[PDB]
């Protein structure tokens, strides 16, 4: 390659999950004795039943809980820092990642990208605390959410709110632009990125030549991500999907209650109502195991889907450790491609993952050797690139970018003995 | 005569005998919260999504101090949301405890990031660090 | 939860399921065998369908028991054998190494880190440019000032050192906000 760019991919992770609590008795039975003295004889499914979902359910914040904790691990910011005039360092705007608005930084934690993700879906913990809000009140027409809670069907909040998780990602994204930089291995941004490109196989010239060049593509890059997603990107659809099967799965269990399942009727009021008592105990009976059968399978399906969700997050958190707060040597881990850095940040029931990715965009052919034999019959290999012969004078270039270098001791390795097929070149002296 | 919904519902209603077009709508059937802890007597009520209003009047009546949160009314709890706690074991949702010293209504911050005292700025183009 | 399980699993055999006695020898003279198909049927039913339960529930959690013990493998690959440039994997914070025991029905893994107890500021310097307008940068430390002299220090311990070419990594071109020493040859 002889000329570059840096370019921008998002990624969805899933970490938590609605939490769905079932009144047993409300739901087979409702304000019924009949029905309770006859579902008696049935003194297991109930308990088991709850105490499957009290299981799910702790689970659930403990994860979340293990992520605000991996979050914030190493973060050490500093007292005489705000976000309020302090947005912009060695060219790199970041503004629409940071929350602390206001003169006490709290109360809004989300900023203008977690405000355009989170605009999109609205059927969030907030938004199922204000429509539970609305079912006491108002002559407007019936939702569904409050036709389901007043028959043992209902979603709780989890014990985080969203504003705290973005206050995490918030102090995470900051901490690694400001001294001390207790996230880049106590180096400025500007610099980490300069290495992180020069460790592909590109020279330090054009690096610090190119600085603002460089400023500017990762300026636009994450200007792309932001607007990017007024459009059909797979992110904002993943977003979309859990609480689209959410409320499948709801409004499937719901529709169990007006299922006759062999009966004479799908309402216990006009069985009571019509029928001698020694004989309606039949059609009841058949009402409670149709109603039980389906309560054991949303269970089952719902214990099923839990794990899923809960390996997503524990990748979700090795992401944060091995791609956000440093860089391993794992190649297509974070990204596809050649990875530079990542930032993380919230979203509604996971995180959001940028990564920052090297690409050519114009080549040139060129003659490379893989090693040179010298005076003393000693080998030479490169270190990171190639051989090249420029102006009738061995040369080295790197791999990712064509840059001819007289050849040192700095990007060379050694060998007593050189290989059958290494060019033969006995007038390099080193 | 009558109004239904996509499902078999029924939202609707005429009268006959006045002209008169009414809806229908299910009361509450909801449930209740209760928070304990083994060294006290009394519980901690919460009635979620629910105005203390609609509590006492329609609901029931007692004799205990109340007030209204986020997440519903709470009986037999004071208004104390300016103290964080970080080891709470009564755990509420949307970041919020009760503990115990009489019930307190409390935040929850169980991780906080660790200030210095140090500036941000670059002076003769040195930073300040802490080894 | 073993333990619950396997009494939940229990209680089963207690329960009627809609017939007139839980027991099954007691309805063998009360009553007659066309009379008492029907009573054994809901039995039957009701046992099967514990069973499915448990099988079903059984078989979710053995799921959860393998990836535990598929990290645990990875866990002492990498962290007891040999040490992998990961962060935050075996530990939380400088892991220096860690130990393996035996645990009932596990592993009990002990990690060892490295952590500070009393800190001191300074003032540091991300890099220099020197007389060649050559640019060298600290490989994993900083550069401080001490009696007048640019000296060398790390990152976890405060102890200056004079600089060589074994602590530093040089380049050609210094950049544009790297501190002016035109002083330290090198
Ligand atoms: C080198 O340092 C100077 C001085 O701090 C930087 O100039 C500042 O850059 C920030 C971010 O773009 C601006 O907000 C300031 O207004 C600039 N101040 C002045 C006086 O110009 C410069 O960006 C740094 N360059 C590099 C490559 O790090
Ligand atoms: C419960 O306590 C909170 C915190 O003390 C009260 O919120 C304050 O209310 C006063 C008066 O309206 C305002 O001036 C403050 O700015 C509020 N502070 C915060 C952090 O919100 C709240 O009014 C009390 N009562 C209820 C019903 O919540
Ligand atoms: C690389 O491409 C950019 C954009 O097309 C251009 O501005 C720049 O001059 C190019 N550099 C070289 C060395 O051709
Ligand atoms: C609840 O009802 C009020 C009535 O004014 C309305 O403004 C609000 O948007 C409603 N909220 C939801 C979530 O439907
Ligand atoms: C109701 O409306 C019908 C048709 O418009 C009319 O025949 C009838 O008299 C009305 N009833 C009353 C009580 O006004
Ligand atoms: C009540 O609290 C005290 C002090 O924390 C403790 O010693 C005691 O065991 C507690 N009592 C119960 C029943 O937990
Ligand atoms: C609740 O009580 C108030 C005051 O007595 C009354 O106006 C209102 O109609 C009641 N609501 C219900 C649903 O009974
Ligand atoms: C931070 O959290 C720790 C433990 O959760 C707690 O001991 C400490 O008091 C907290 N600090 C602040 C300022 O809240
Ligand atoms: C912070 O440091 C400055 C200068 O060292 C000092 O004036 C100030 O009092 C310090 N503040 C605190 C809270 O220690």
């Amino acid at each position: 390659p002889t000329n570059f760019t840096i370019v921008g991919q998002e990624e969805f992770i899933q970490t938590n999950s609605p939490k769905v609590t079932i009144d047993c008795s409300l739901f087979v039975c409702s304000n019924y004795a009949a029905c309770h003295d006859l579902l008696s004889e049935y003194g297991t499914f109930c308990d088991n039943i709850n105490s499957i979902l009290d299981e799910v359910n702790g689970l659930l914040d403990t994860t979340q809980l293990h992520v605000a904790d991996t979050l914030m691990q190493g973060v050490t910011l500093s007292s005489n820092l705000n976000t309020n005039l302090h947005f912009d360092v060695d060219n790199i705007n970041f503004k629409s990642l940071v929350g602390c608005l206001g003169p006490h930084c709290g109360s809004s934690s989300r900023s203008f990208f977690e405000d355009l993700l989170f605009d999109k879906v609205k059927l969030s913990d907030v938004g199922f605390v204000e429509a539970y809000n609305n079912c006491t009140g108002g002559s407007e027409i019936r939702d569904l959410l409050c036709v389901q809670s007043f028959n043992g069907i209902k979603v709780l909040p989890p014990i985080l709110s969203e504003s705290q998780i973005s206050g995490y990602t918030t102090a995470a994204t900051v901490a690694a632009m400001f001294p001390p930089w207790s996230a880049a291995a106590g180096i400025p941004f500007s610099l980490n990125v300069q290495y992180r490109i020069n460790g592909l196989g590109v020279t330090m010239d054009v690096l610090n030549k190119n600085q603002k060049l460089i400023a500017t593509a990762f300026n636009n890059a994450l200007l792309s991500i932001q607007n990017g997603f007024s459009a059909t990107n797979s992110a904002l659809a993943k977003i979309q999907s859990v609480v689209n099967s959410n409320a499948q799965a709801l409004n499937s269990l719901l529709q169990q209650l007006f299922n006759k399942f062999g009966a004479i009727s799908s309402s216990l009021q006009e069985i009571l109502s019509r029928l001698d008592p020694p004989e309606a105990q039949v059609q009841i009976d058949r009402l409670i195991n149709g109603r039980l059968t389906a309560l054991n399978a949303y269970v089952s399906q719902q214990l099923s889907d839990i794990s899923l969700v809960k390996f997503g997050a524990a990748l979700a958190m090795e992401k944060v450790n091995e791609c956000v707060k440093s860089q391993s040597p794992r190649i297509n881990f974070c990204g596809n491609g050649n990875h530079i850095l990542s930032l993380v940040q919230n979203a509604p029931y996971g995180l959001l993952f940028m990564h920052f990715s090297y690409k050519p965009i114009s080549f040139k052919t060129v003659l490379v050797s893989p090693g040179l034999c010298i005076s003393g019959d000693v080998g030479i290999a490169p270190k990171q690139g190639y051989f090249i012969k420029h102006n009738d004078h061995w040369m080295f270039t790197g791999s990712s970018y064509y840059y001819p270098e007289p050849i040192s001791d700095k990007n060379v390795v050694f060998m007593n003995t050189c290989s059958v097929n290494f060019t033969k070149a006995p007038l390099v002296y080193l | 005569n009558l109004l239904y919904d996509s499902n078999g519902n029924i939202i609707g209603f005429k009268d006959f005998v006045t002209n008169k077009t009414y809806n229908i709508f299910p009361c509450y059937a909801g449930r209740v919260s209760a928070a304990f802890h083994q060294n006290a007597s009394s519980l901690a009520l919460l009635y979620r999504n629910l105005k203390c209003s609609y509590v006492l009047n329609n609901i029931s009546l007692t004799t205990q101090p109340y007030f209204d949160s986020y997440l519903g009314c709470v009986f037999n709890a004071d208004n104390l949301t300016d103290y964080s706690v970080s080891s709470c074991a009564l755990r509420m949702g949307s970041g919020f405890c009760v503990d115990y010293n009489s019930y307190r209504f409390v935040t929850f911050e169980p991780f906080n990031v660790s200030f210095v005292n140090d500036s941000i700025e670059s002076v003769g183009g040195l930073y300040e660090i802490k080894i």
